Order: C-alpha cells, then sequence, then structure tokens
C-alpha cells in the first residue's frame, strides 16, 4: 500500500508516531479519510507502545529483584488450588442462574451506531459487566439479544474470549428480547425515559442496550423502546444524587453493578455507590 | 449369562430403558419394553426383532401394567428379570421468596407418583409372577432392578420433587428386598448420575456442557449403554441384592 | 434459645409431636398443634395453657394447611419453627407367595400422602410464612424439622410402603435446604428407631418387650421427651443444616 | 444436665476441644484439658478456673493417656465424658503426573496414629475409666464423642490421608458403641464442616471469604462455640448412640 | 473387555485375590499374585500358567511393594489394573468390664497397618506406574479396586480394629478417586459381607454356618467367584468411580 508516503515523515514531522506498524493497522488507517481523524488514530497508535514498552520494562525490572531474593532468601488442611475452586464454584452458581435466574438483557442490535472505537469498547465493558455477574451471590441470567452471529460484535467477543465464548453460562441469540419474554415483563431501562425507577422488580425482564457512543447519540435507546411497545424506565440519579459533571448515561458494567446491588436488598444509598464520584457531589 | 431371560423394561421406548433392551437382547435375552402409548415404543420393539415386544401402558395405573405382564407372559412364558426406568422430572425451588412462587403441589404429586409409586407398581405385580417361576440351582426366581439417582444423595436446587422420588426407591430397595428373600427374588437399584438422557437433554446445552466437564473420570456425560452394562453385571451376580450402585463417576453434585 | 419462638408442630395433638410442644412451651415458646379434628388435640392445647393453640387441618390438603398456617399468624404474629411429626404406617408384605396376597396399592398411596406428601405440603408453605420474617441477627428466618425414622435406612419385612416415604423425607432435606439457603430457612431431618408412642405401646408385651431389649443402649424403648431434646438442640445451634439425625440408641434393624 | 460431669477433652486447647471445655466449665462441669505439652494448655487451664485442670499427654502413647486419666481422677475423683478433639491435617495429593510426586507414607502413617490411632487409644482407655462407675437413674456410665470431619464423606483433592482417617472414625462409632453398650456407654461421633479453628483463620483473608460462602447456610464459617452446643446436647441426651451427626451447614465439598 | 489388561492383585494366593486372578487370566488377562512370602502363591502362580506370575512383597513395606511392581514392568511391561484384596482381622472387644480386659494397641496397629496403611502403599506406588501408560480411546489409564468390607457400616462387636481400616478405605475412595481423576485413573471400593474364604472358616462352624443362613438372599457365604465376577463388571464398566459397591446379599450385620 503507499499509505506510507504519510507515515514517513510524519514521524520526522515532530508528531507522535509509533515504530511497529501491520498492515492491518495500516488499513485501518486509510479509513481515517481526514488530517484530524488521522492523526487522532495515530495518538492513539502511539500511545499503545508508550504504556507497552513502560509495563514492559516494569516487568522484567521486577523480574532481577525477586530472583535475587527467591534464590539468596507443616500441617495444611487445603492444597493451595483457590483460583480453580473459585471458577467451579463461580461455574454452578452461573448453572443455577441459567435455570432459575432472573433474566437480564443486553440488546446488540446497535451495530450500526457505533464506530469501530466505540464497538471496541462496548466489548470491554460486556467483559466486565459479565464478570461482576459470575462473582455475585445472586447471579442474573444474562441474555445476550440480537446478537448477528457474523456481525462484528460477534466477533469481537469471540476474540476477547477465545475459548471461553462457548463455554459462557449466558443465552446469547440472535432473536430480540421481545420474541424470548413477554412484551409486558420487557423495562428498557434507558436514560432518557421520561418514568424514574422507583424500586427493583424481581418478575421483571431489565433491557440494557449495549451501547456506547462516545460521540453522544441521544434517544437512540428510547427509539427503539418505542418502535415496540416496550415500558422504560430511568435511574433516580436527580432524586439521590447532586449532579454536576458529565453525561448521565452511565457505562455497562457500572449499571450491571447497581441492578446487583438492588436485587440484593441494597437500597439506593448502596446501589448508587457505583455511579463515579466525579460526577456528583454526595447522596442527598 | 443372560441368553434366555425374559426382561421387562419400564419406559424402554427411551433413554436408559432402550439402551438396557438393547443390550440384552443383543445378549440373546427377549425382552418387552413397557412404556406409554404415544412414546413411539412399537417401533424401537420392531427394530429389535422377534424377541422385543412393545407393551403399551402406564406404570401409574394397576390395570395398565397388569395388561404389560400378561402380555409377556402370553409372548414368552415366564418373566424372569424387571428393570424400572420409567420417570420424570421437574425444575421447581420449594420457594422462591425472590419471584414470591411457592413449588405447586401437583408437579409434587405427578413427580412422585410416576417415580415413586409406579416403580413400587410395578414391583409388587412382577413379583407375582417371578413368585410362579420355579427356582434355579441357587434358589433364584428373578432380579428386579430399579432406578434411583444421585439426587437421592445430593440434591440439586429445584430438584426437590425428583429427589424425593428418587430417595423414596433408596429408602425401599432394602425392605423389598427383605420382603422377596424367602421367595428367591433380588432387589437391586442402581443411581444414575449425569447421563446423555432427554430428562437431562431437556436443559440448555451451555448448561449440559459445564456439568459434563464437572463429572471427574471420565468428563463426559453417561452414555446408555454404559447403564445398561450395569444391569447386566446385576443380572449376572447372584450375591449382589439390597444395594444401591452410584454409577455418576465420581460427580458430586453442588447447588 | 427458644423462648418467643413460634412453632407449628404438625400431628402435635399425640407421639412426638405433643412432647416436642410440651418442651418448648415449656422452655417459654409458642406452639401450634396441627392434627386432624378427631385427634382431640383441642384437650391437649387447653391442657398446655394459653400459649398454645390447636388448628385442626389435614396435611395431606393445601387448603387446610392453609388456614391453619391462617389461624398461627393470627395468635402469635410470626411462625419461626416447623416440626413435622404427622405420619402413618402400614404393615404390609410387599408379596406373599405362600398366601398370594400382593400390597395393595392404596396402602402404598396412602403412607405416601400423609408421610411423605403431606410433608412437603407443610414445608413449601410454611417456607411461605417464615418467608415474610425479617432475619435475625445471624441471618435466619426459620427452621424446619422433619421426622423421617430409621426405617429410611433399614427397613423391615412389610414396612416398604413406610420405607418409601421416609426414604423420600430423607433424599429431599438436602434439596430443600439448598432451595431455602438464600432465605435463611434450615431444613433438618431426625431418625428416630423405637419410641413409646401411643403405636408402639397398643402391640402387645411381647414384641413389646423384645424390641425395647434390642436397643443397643440404652435397652429400652425411646422416650418422646428425649425426641423434644434433640428437636429443641437442632433449633438452638446456628450450623446444623440438610442433615438427618438418628435418634434411635444405635439400634440396627434385622429383617 | 451437665453439671457436676467431668469431662476429658483432647485436644482441649485450642479450637474445637478449647470451645468444648469453655462451655461445659460455664455450665458448671469439669474439664481435663488433654493436649500436648508444647501447646497452651497450661495458660488456658489457669484461664478456666479451679475446675478445668490441664494435662499432658500424646494421644499416640498409651503411657501418656494413662497418667492422663490418674490425673483426671486424682484431681475430680471420676470420668463421665471423653470428647476426642486432637487431630492433624495434612494436604498432599496420592500422586502427581506432571510434578512426578508420590505421596509419601510417612505423612499416611502419622496422619492416622493421631486422628484414628490416637482417638481409639484414648477410646480404649477411658473406657476402662468410665467402667469404674456406678451408672446414674437411666443405667449409663459415660459419654464418648469422637470428631470426625465432613472428608470422611467428600474429602477433597490432596486429604486421601485426612480422609481415611477421618472415615475410619466414623467406621468404628457403632462397633465401639456396641461393645460399649453392656456397660452403659455411649459412642457418639461429629462431622464438623468447615469451622474458624487457628488453622482454617490463618489463612488469607481472600480464602477466608471464599470459603464462607460456600457454605449454603449459614454463609459462614463455623463457630467452635457451636460445635460446644452440639457436644453437650449429645451429652444430655440419652437416646444418642452410634451415630454421626454432620455439623457443616448443608456443605458438600467440591472437588 | 478385559482381554489382554494386566492386573496387579494384592493378597492373590487366597481367598478373594485367587478368585479375582483365576477369572481375569481365564478371561485372557494377565496377573501378578503380590502375596506374603509364606502364602503359597508360588503354587497358584504356576497353576495359573505362564500368564500370571508371583510376586513376594509386604504390603506395609514400600521396598517390597516397588520391587513387586517393577517385576510386573519386567514380565508384562504395563500395569493396567490393581486389586487390594489382602487384609487380616482381630476378634478382639474394645473393653471387657466383667474380665477387665482392654484391647491392646498392637492389635489395632497391626490390622490398620495392612489394611488401611498397606492399601494406600499399594494405591500410590501403583498409581505411578499406571501413569506411564497411554490413554485409551476413552482416555483411561487404569483402573483401581479396593477391598472394603461391610463392617465398614454395621461392624460387630469385637471388630473395633477391622471396622476403622475398613471404614478408611471408604473414607479415602473418593479423595484418591478426585485425585488421580486428572490422570486418568478409576478408584471403586467392593465392601464384601460374609463369603466363603478363609477367614470365614477360622471361626467356629456352628457360628459360620448360622451366619449362612442370616444372609436373606442367597441364604449361604458368597462365592469368592462372584466376588471375582464383580472386579471384572467394575474394569469393564467406564463410568463407575468413586463409589462404594456392597456385595453381601442385601445382609445387615447384627450386634
Ligand atoms: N441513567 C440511566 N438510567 C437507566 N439506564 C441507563 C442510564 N444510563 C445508561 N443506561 C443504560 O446503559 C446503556 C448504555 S448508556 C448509552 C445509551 C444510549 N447511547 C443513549 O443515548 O440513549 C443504555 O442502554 C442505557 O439503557
Amino acid at each position: 500500500a503507499a499509505t506510507r508516503e504519510f507515515i514517513e515523515m510524519w514521524r520526522l514531522l515532530g508528531r507522535e508516531v509509533p515504530e511497529h506498524i501491520t498492515e492491518e493497522e495500516l488499513k485501518t488507517l486509510m479509513e481515517c479519510v481526514s488530517n484530524t481523524a488521522k492523526k487522532k488514530y495515530l495518538k492513539y497508535l502511539y500511545t499503545k507502545e508508550k504504556v507497552k514498552k513502560a509495563r514492559q520494562i516494569k516487568k522484567e525490572m521486577k523480574a532481577a529483584a525477586r530472583e535475587e531474593a527467591k534464590n539468596i532468601k507443616k500441617n495444611f488442611l487445603f492444597l493451595r488450588l483457590w483460583d480453580r475452586n473459585m471458577d467451579i464454584a463461580m461455574g454452578w452458581k452461573g448453572a443455577q442462574a441459567m435455570q432459575f435466574g432472573q433474566p437480564l438483557v443486553f440488546d446488540m442490535a446497535y451495530e450500526n451506531y457505533m464506530k469501530r472505537k466505540e464497538l471496541q469498547n462496548t466489548v470491554s465493558q460486556l467483559l466486565e459487566s459479565e464478570g461482576w455477574n459470575r462473582r455475585n451471590v445472586d447471579p442474573f441470567h444474562i441474555y445476550f439479544c440480537n446478537l448477528k452471529i457474523d456481525g462484528a460484535l460477534h466477533r469481537e467477543l469471540v476474540k476477547r474470549y477465545q475459548e471461553k465464548w462457548d463455554k459462557l453460562l449466558l443465552t446469547s441469540t440472535e432473536k430480540s428480547h421481545v420474541d424470548l419474554f413477554p412484551k409486558d415483563s420487557i423495562i428498557y431501562l434507558t436514560a432518557d425515559s421520561p418514568n424514574v425507577m422507583t424500586t427493583f422488580r424481581h418478575d421483571k425482564v431489565y433491557v440494557i442496550g449495549s451501547f456506547v457512543d462516545k460521540s453522544m447519540q441521544p434517544g437512540t435507546s428510547l427509539a427503539k423502546a418505542k418502535r415496540l411497545n416496550l415500558a422504560t424506565e430511568c435511574l433516580p440519579l436527580d432524586k439521590y444524587l447532586q449532579w454536576e459533571i458529565g453525561n448521565k448515561n452511565l457505562t455497562l458494567d457500572q449499571m450491571i453493578r447497581i441492578l446487583l446491588c438492588l436485587k440484593n436488598n441494597g437500597n439506593w444509598q448502596e446501589a448508587l455507590q457505583f455511579v463515579p464520584k466525579r460526577k456528583h457531589t454526595g447522596f442527598l | 449369562s443372560v441368553k434366555g431371560l425374559v426382561a421387562v423394561i419400564t419406559g424402554g421406548a427411551s433413554g436408559l430403558g432402550l439402551a438396557t433392551a438393547e443390550r440384552l437382547v443383543g445378549q440373546g435375552a427377549s425382552a418387552v419394553l413397557l412404556d406409554l402409548p404415544n412414546s413411539g415404543g412399537e417401533a424401537q420393539a420392531k427394530k429389535l426383532g422377534n424377541n422385543c415386544v412393545f407393551a403399551p401402558a402406564d406404570v401409574t395405573s394397576e390395570k395398565d401394567v397388569q395388561t404389560a405382564l400378561a402380555l409377556a407372559k402370553g409372548k414368552f412364558g415366564r418373566v424372569d428379570v424387571a428393570v424400572n426406568c420409567a420417570g420424570i422430572a421437574v425444575a421447581s425451588k420449594t420457594y422462591n421468596l425472590k419471584k414470591g412462587q411457592t413449588h405447586t403441589l401437583e408437579d409434587f404429586q405427578r413427580v412422585l407418583d410416576v417415580n415413586l409409586m409406579g416403580t413400587f407398581n410395578v414391583i409388587r405385580l412382577v413379583a407375582g409372577e417371578m413368585g410362579q417361576n420355579e427356582p434355579d440351582q441357587g434358589g433364584q426366581r428373578g432380579v428386579i432392578i430399579n432406578t434411583a439417582s444421585v439426587a437421592a444423595f445430593e440434591g440439586q436446587v429445584g430438584q426437590a420433587a425428583y429427589s424425593a422420588s428418587k430417595g423414596g426407591i433408596v429408602g425401599m430397595t432394602l425392605p423389598i428386598a427383605r420382603d422377596l428373600a424367602p421367595i428367591g427374588i433380588r432387589v437391586m437399584t442402581i443411581a444414575p448420575g449425569l447421563f446423555g438422557t432427554p430428562l437431562l437433554t431437556s436443559l440448555p446445552e451451555k448448561v449440559c456442557n459445564f456439568l459434563a466437564s464437572q463429572v471427574p473420570f471420565p468428563s463426559r456425560l453417561g452414555d446408555p449403554a454404559e447403564y445398561a452394562h450395569l444391569v447386566q453385571a446385576i443380572i449376572e451376580n447372584p450375591f449382589l441384592n439390597g444395594e444401591v450402585i452410584r454409577l455418576d463417576g465420581a460427580i458430586r453434585m453442588q447447588p
């Protein structure tokens, strides 16, 4: 590719540019069809190396630090096998959740509204969100609805989980949540809903739209809910928090941690602990 | 040996019961498939040849099992082995405080009816048929093999109805063996673990995969032909009586 | 301690249930005697004072138990302990070749209906009432104690129906304990041996004194008061859950 | 009641043994802490007052136990209750293919020496001491309580030696109860699950929370005081003989 | 099938071990009689043809078993099956008040060493030899069969030492099955009761002829060939793992 015609002086020009690039990275560079977009991507691609080597340099510096102390310097009940035992324990709990647990739906029908940066970030929040469900005392039955098998979102999920994808204790499906559940019990959670969520209802299916629009697109989740006949609710952030800073649309890992706290009889004081403290000045 | 014996297999149209009939017939025995009319056991009976027939009967009905046993006695002249494999299950918690659902009484009743009394309904009726048999050299008239589950020992969440019925089979195994000891009838119970049967297949595929991997060794679902092998071993061993044999691959079910 | 606790004892008009109520009420608790209308529980409830009330109900019917628990809620405001002492027995061989007599299916179903179905029916409805209670400092909402004699393990000749019912209670003790673990309800099972219940004192002195001498130590029939003592011990111990406790004086029933 | 009784508690300087001594002395009984000289038994016996004394002895040595039993007779005049809480734990895989490591035989022998052999050494010697007692109104001469573990039923990976020693205690509890029944001595066994002994509390907080979460209910490690409560209940209840009681909060250990 | 398998039979010079070797060699397998030098195993090995060899070794000695296992490696190349049948017994009671006799400590130690420690000594050493085998189509490297006794559950009077060692084998059969699960080795336990062994001929004939009538059915002493048949059944069934199989003819041992 001739796209090297930009990089090979942009390094000499004085802008921050990474030294190691591949054709796969080079391909995504040419979709950036403006000077600022290319500069923004190159800045991201440059800082990837910057924290890599800095953390790289840290780790073998530690290797010398421990190898000198490790080489120079009884009755037990259990073998030290806890990480294996914890994973098995969460597996049994997840298997029980898939049968009797309350369903929670992550709507994957937002692939067409996301750029590559946003789509990748959605998976990262999805990975953390499902991780917190596993470690909970009373896990949800997590559903991935509207997830196209060949779609971009599915391929990214497979790449991140690798072998674990086929072994996850969650129900991923092509069908919409309206096909799996009665339309009366579905409550599409969205920040733009005019109805404020008062109490957590254990006989309802809460739908979270897996949409991370860093280029914020208000009303997208509400439009989907009103395109169907689904009811909507919004978190009582204004009721219990003194907001000052930032968007009121929380991340997927914060949302699931708020719902999990509510499901475990926690009040709104404990549940809203997971709203970033940088966005408000205390609970009232 | 097993050749020449007549075996009445309840729920023999599918699952563990069908695998037992395939092995026993293949070994030279004669089998009668006792299952519901809509279970499709007629096709299976024709597939196994002239040595296997299908008796449409419901184990929970006294008259139905009597018709089946008369059919077995008419076709083959005698009954030598009874294998109780017919069973159902439900997935329902005793009480779900969050959702406010209580386990219904009909679900508990129907599981108890099919799994527990229907097993006892067969045992008392066929023991009369075995009671007509002349003793062999060891003084034995027949062998009754029941099917409990590991749920009778470590039941899972939502398995209360299933565990109560299978637990009952374990409880009455020894008393029935003592009851029929005068007349030379052995009563044995098998407690299979996770097996490739439609009862466990109804679970989600990802739940089945996790459960299969949790079996210490072999790390797979129990193949039904391995259940049939254990049944043949119990039939051929004269000293096995009044005992519950766990066939689960050393798995212990967590809640 | 048990002072202030409200206990619903099924079959509390006689036998083990009555002994449990006398101890619990004598220790400062309140007891709701749940038994048959003709069992004479009203006379027993009057003798035990104002802290004990009689609720006539048949455990086999969901309607009667619901009204009985509504009476327990009305009189004392809450339910803390459920003691399932209600039970019947039948002595009949599975099959008698010398007599051509077969165990009656109605007899087998009748024993299961009261011993097994009635116990679960009480458990599933009582768990709804303990679910309304606020967890205490230890997070406990209630205790359920079931009765299932040693016949569940080593039943005697002609005890197939009784062992099947008691084997069911033992088998389902753990799955129910896992079911109610999120709620905070402990489910425990007691396996009494030969006790001086009005049933055992009815049979002639020949079998009465012989069986009392068959207990290794103490060589006597179990005092129902000793059953009540172990019932109270389970209530007071927070860490007893999902376990079957044999209270028999180490006797193993021979055929 | 337990007031006036004399209790010999092996391994009574810490853990379950110390908790049993604290409750029995508090309830009005006298205790003898039978533990190793290097343990803090002398400080513990002083803390419990003049009703508790420390007898240094190794349960694996016949001579050491006899001197301890002589001390109990000298100080208090008689022996009423023996509690066998002394024991060690060793975690070691039977064979590790990747590491080429085989379980060491000396590891197996030492666990069997203290847990299994040590328990029986106390039992055979303390039984003779209770054989000198005049029977009470019930004809009883003493109570012997052994401490098995849940590993005797579901041992985890690496607990081959520990489970074998604890499984043997479950094995001997009924035959010994039969041996001592003519004498009038009851033998019982308690199988604690995960308890807050110094062995478990020394573990990192990360794994301590996990072990607490594995218990169905209550979701916490067993309080040693709860073990003491069940020990008292066995002593007071005359009809508990030859039975293993699991005190584990319905936990079933995973591999 | 068992054809071509190499089995190391512990204590195979008489009783259950000799019967197991007799059946396996007849079916086409190879056997190694691991017994004491004075047991007369060389005559048994010669009588069984070139497929059977004698390895004189004490199960309590690590050196003796390693040489015996190396002999099997030299003669046959691999070890596929291990059957632990060697065991001794003692009839001393725990304590005799009338005679002032206490169970001597060495009798308990000697029985424990041969039965419990000896079984584990063979298990851990044969696990290394089985770990060298290539996993078969089912991923299995070998099968280890242990011989407990019915005394592990309902041991009689004067069987405290025997029940302890046999209870230990039952206790550790699951952790070892869990320990060896990643390798691909199945551990199963047989619990025979009253078999026609030399052990059941040392006792007085009138007592022995009385026990033969105590078995409900078959009302006789167990044929060692029946034990050999069950061992072959366990070998050929891939899903039998971690379970104790009672082979007693439904007998429950009275005090
Ligand atoms: N304050 C809030 N109350 C309820 N749900 C919220 C919320 N903030 C975010 N969410 C949920 O978290 C998900 C990602 S926030 C993105 C929402 C979407 N881009 C929009 O503009 O409407 C959404 O599906 C939404 O349902």
